[PDB]
């Protein structure tokens, strides 16, 4: 849901991409 | 020992905090000085390990991983995970896992700024900034050659050369250089490291100076960087064992590179008793890429819910398996920053003033082609029990494309004055930023663009008593652009960074000690938060808050001993926040402390040994931000045996033995999440010979 380097952990094809890296 | 006046007298000076030389005790703020000599003396692996025995950073948060010099300065870290990290006075400007590292050998100094910076820097975290410094041409010739060989199949060859190339010594050179090889902690994984940086000054009067400075570095491998869960290293496996500390969840075939280059310079010319100007200049060009297999935690965690894999496993099962992710990845990022500051000495009768008037500018551009992999895309590991994996065939059904164009450039103009009236030193400033990024997403075909306007200042006074003895306080001010998208389709306002400090330094004239204390109220206002009405997006409005008291000391005792240590207490907190307001936030330990210790023999038979040890202590933190569970505290101790070959006829060089983690320790560096813990390092062994001609 944020800022990172890792996609968050329901980051999907058809999701939008946030992350938490 | 030239570490000994170093530390206590050569340490006294600074940039950093003021863009101006000040003494420590003239700046209102914390601020830590590492020499090279220090950095000789310990010889740091990283630029982290340098500021071990200083307080307010947690320098070892990631364990044995040496990928990145990532610092949480005062429970605080910069937006995005990324560094926050300077090079001779200029931003070294990353973004996603384009991030730049400069080796310690090449270093002349490393100075640490804790809390806001913004009034000097611009846009920066409200934790602090680390400002390291490049060796520079001697005066005095220099033919340094050394040799590294320890633990880990550890290899380095490096070289240190300077000198005039006239007679006045109006044309000198440095040229330094290292090769390095080792494995990894974790099996299968390998470190190389190949840096060169030359560096030519040409100084044609005692006011000016032009110093050309360039940094060239390859990486062909950078080594671990993966993810372990609490349940085979916090926590026992159900079956009671632990994943050994070498354990690699990754893919044989997970590779990492990074490659650096660098050039510019840095000017000073001095007019007068009342004008200098200086300019700093850098253009860098930073590459990544990585085929990296990682660890998304067990299957019994939250964050494997939707994994078919996970919920396909009996529920005697999901406990000892691991779920497995990937990124595939593919980074060139071009920087560039020039610094101009005028200097302004004068006096309005009984104030003497110290007038600095500058313009910043920084342009940075990164390019991200990548590929990732979601839920159920890499098998399963089962942790009761390495082979290869396909990244060149990237499966619709569970991977997919991330590129991306990032780009960002920031101009600020700023203000600042110390004010000396007798033992009174009033120092104020401001700031004004415009910062701009922009986002194209090539897949989306998408762009998000946010112009940001903001003003930072910083008010502080200093009593300097003639006994060395200086009380201060100070108010600081930091901003931090989001890059983060809300609801309604618009980037997020900044977050804001404002702190109160009060504190104590003890620097002496006439006796080798450097003492300070601090206590500070840091708080981060518009952090972003769950959403409350429930979406896959943030909302801004959060806070965070950050108390603490902070010691440092370095002495030197007697001829032969020195000592340099500090004690850190933080109290952390989210004082606003949808999901955690009240917990702590990870990684941020209550208590951090370290004590160092060296002696060096000048008469017996034993004459030119040196003897040093010190132990460096982390209390427990939290794993996560929801403060479900606790990583446990540890104490490292590390030592070396040196010894100066002027005996043996060879003035200058030296052999020396250092260990670290002497007693071996097996401990969890820290857990930002259930499914993200690193293994601390295990001791490590290394010889060092280091000769001068
Ligand atoms: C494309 C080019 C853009 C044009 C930018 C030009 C502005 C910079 C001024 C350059 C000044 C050179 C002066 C010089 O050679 O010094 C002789 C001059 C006199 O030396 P003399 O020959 O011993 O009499 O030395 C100075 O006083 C130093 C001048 C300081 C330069 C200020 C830098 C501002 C940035
Ligand atoms: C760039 C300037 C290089 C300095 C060359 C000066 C050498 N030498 C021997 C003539 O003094
Ligand atoms: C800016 C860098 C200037 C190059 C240094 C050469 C200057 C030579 N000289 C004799 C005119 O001073
Ligand atoms: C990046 C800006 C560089 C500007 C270079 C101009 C510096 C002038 C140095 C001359 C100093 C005086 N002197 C007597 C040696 O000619
Ligand atoms: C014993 C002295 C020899 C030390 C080894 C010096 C290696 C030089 C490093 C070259 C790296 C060049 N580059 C541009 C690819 O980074
Ligand atoms: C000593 C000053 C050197 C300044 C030279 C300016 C750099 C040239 C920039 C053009 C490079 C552009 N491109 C795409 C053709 O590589
Ligand atoms: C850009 C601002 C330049 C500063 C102007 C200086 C005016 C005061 C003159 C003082 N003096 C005689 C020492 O040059
Ligand atoms: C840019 C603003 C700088 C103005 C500084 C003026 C200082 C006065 C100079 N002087 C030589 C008369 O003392
Ligand atoms: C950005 C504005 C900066 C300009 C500040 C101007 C203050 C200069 C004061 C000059 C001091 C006068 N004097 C002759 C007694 O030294
Ligand atoms: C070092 C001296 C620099 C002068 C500072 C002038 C900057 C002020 C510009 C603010 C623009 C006004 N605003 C808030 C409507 O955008
Ligand atoms: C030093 C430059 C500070 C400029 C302040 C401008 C602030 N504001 C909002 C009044 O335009
Ligand atoms: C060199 C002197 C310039 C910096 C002066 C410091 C600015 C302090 C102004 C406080 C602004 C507070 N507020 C809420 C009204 O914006
Ligand atoms: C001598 C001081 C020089 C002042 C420099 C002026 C900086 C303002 C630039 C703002 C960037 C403009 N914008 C709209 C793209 O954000
Ligand atoms: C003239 C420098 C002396 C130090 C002054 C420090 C006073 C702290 C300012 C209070 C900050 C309040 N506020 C709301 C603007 O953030
Ligand atoms: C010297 C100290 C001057 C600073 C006074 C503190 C200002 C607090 C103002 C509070 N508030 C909420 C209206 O911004
Ligand atoms: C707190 C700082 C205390 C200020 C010292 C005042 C000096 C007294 C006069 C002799
Ligand atoms: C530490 C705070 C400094 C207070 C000193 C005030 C000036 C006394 C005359
Ligand atoms: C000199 C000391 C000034 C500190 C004033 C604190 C201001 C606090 N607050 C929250 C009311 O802005
Ligand atoms: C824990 C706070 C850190 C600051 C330590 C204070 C040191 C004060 C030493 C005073 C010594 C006085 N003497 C002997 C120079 O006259
Ligand atoms: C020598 C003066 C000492 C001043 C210390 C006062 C600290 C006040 C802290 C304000 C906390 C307010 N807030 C909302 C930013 O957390």
């Amino acid at each position: 849901g944020g800022a990172g380097h890792v996609p968050e952990y329901f980051v999907g094809i058809g999701t939008p991409i946030s992350f938490y890296g | 020992s030239a570490w000994g006046p170093a530390a206590t007298i050569a340490a006294r000076q600074s940039a950093t905090g003021t863009k101006t030389d000040t003494p420590i005790q003239k700046v209102p703020q914390s601020i830590s000085v590492v020499t090279a000599e220090e950095m000789a003396l310990h010889q740091p692996k990283s630029v982290k390990e340098a500021l071990s025995y200083t307080p307010g950073v947690s320098v070892g948060t990631r364990g044995a991983s040496n990928t990145y010099d990532h610092l949480i300065i005062r429970g605080f870290a910069a937006e995005g995970q990324s560094q926050n990290n300077y090079l001779n006075g200029l931003k070294l400007q990353g973004n996603f896992y384009n991030d730049a590292v400069i080796d310690p050998y090449m270093l002349e100094r490393a100075e640490i700024m804790r809390g806001p910076v913004s009034v000097l820097y611009g846009k920066s975290s409200p934790g602090g900034l680390l400002n390291m410094v490049s060796k520079r041409p001697t005066t005095e010739p220099l033919k340094e050659v050394q040799f590294k060989a320890g633990t880990d199949s550890l290899f380095q060859t490096g070289f240190d050369f300077s000198d005039s190339l006239d007679d006045d010594g109006v044309y000198s050179y440095r040229l330094t250089g290292l090769a390095r090889s080792a494995n990894a902690q974790q099996k299968g994984s390998e470190e190389q490291r190949y840096a060169i940086a030359p560096a030519f000054t040409w100084r044609p009067d005692d006011k000016t100076n032009f110093t050309f400075l360039s940094y060239f570095q390859n990486e062909p491998e950078t080594g671990y960087y993966g993810w372990l869960p609490k349940e085979g290293t916090v926590e026992p496996l159900p079956n009671g064992k632990r994943l050994p500390t070498d354990f690699n969840e990754g893919a044989k075939n997970n590779t990492y590179s990074r490659n650096e280059k660098m050039v510019g310079y840095s000017f000073d010319h001095e007019f007068n008793d009342t004008f200098t100007v200086r300019q700093n200049l850098r253009f860098a060009e930073n590459k990544t890429s990585q085929n990296s297999v990682y660890g998304y935690g067990v299957c019994s965690d939250p964050a494997n819910a939707y994994s078919k894999q996970c919920a396909a496993l009996a529920p005697a099962d999901k406990g000892h398996y691991l779920a497995r992710k990937y990124v595939v990845d593919d980074e060139k990022l071009q920087n560039f920053s020039v610094d101009t500051q005028l200097q302004s000495k004068f006096a309005t009768g009984d104030i003497d003033h110290t007038l600095l008037t500058g313009v910043d500018f920084m342009r940075m551009r990164n390019d991200i082609n990548a590929w990732f992999g979601y839920d159920d895309s890499v098998p399963l590991l089962n942790l009761y029990n390495n082979t290869d994996f396909d990244f060149n065939a990237k499966d619709p059904a569970n991977s997919g494309p991330y590129r991306i164009l990032n780009k960002q450039k920031q101009t600020g103009v700023y203000v600042q004055d110390q004010a000396q009236w007798d033992k009174v030193l009033v120092t104020l400033g401001g700031r004004y930023d415009w910062a701009d990024q922009e986002s194209l997403n090539r897949v989306a075909g998408t762009t998000d663009k946010r112009d940001d306007k903001q003003f930072t200042w910083r008010g502080g006074v200093n009593y300097l008593f003639d006994n060395g003895v200086t009380p201060y306080f100070s108010y600081s001010e930091s901003f931090e652009p989001s890059s983060q998208v809300g609801k309604d389709g618009n980037i997020f306002a900044p977050s804001k960074g404002k702190q109160y400090e009060v504190g104590v330094k003890y620097v002496p004239e006439d006796r080798p000690i450097v003492v300070t204390g601090a206590v500070y109220n840091l708080t981060k206002t518009n952090n972003l938060m769950a959403d409350p009405e429930g979406s896959f997006f943030s909302v801004e409005g959060g806070e965070i808050r950050a108390r603490g008291v902070e010691i440092e000391a370095k002495a030197a005792l007697s001829a032969s001993v020195n000592v340099v240590g500090s004690y850190t207490y933080t109290d952390a907190e989210y004082t606003t926040d949808t999901t955690y307001k009240g917990n702590t936030p990870a990684q941020v330990p209550k208590h951090m402390a370290s004590l160092w210790a060296d002696y060096t023999f000048f008469d017996g038979p034993l004459s030119g040994l040196t003897l040093g040890t010190g132990g460096r202590y982390t209390g427990s933190s939290y794993g996560d931000p929801a403060n479900s569970f606790k990583v446990g505290s540890y104490t490292v101790v590390d030592a070396l045996v040196r010894y100066d070959l002027a005996r043996v006829g060879m003035a200058g060089s030296n052999v020396a033995l250092h260990v670290n983690n002497l007693f071996d320790r097996e401990y969890v560096a820290s857990c930002f999440n259930t499914y993200g813990c690193f293994w601390g390092a295990e001791r490590q062994v290394v010889a060092t010979a280091t000769f001068r001609f």
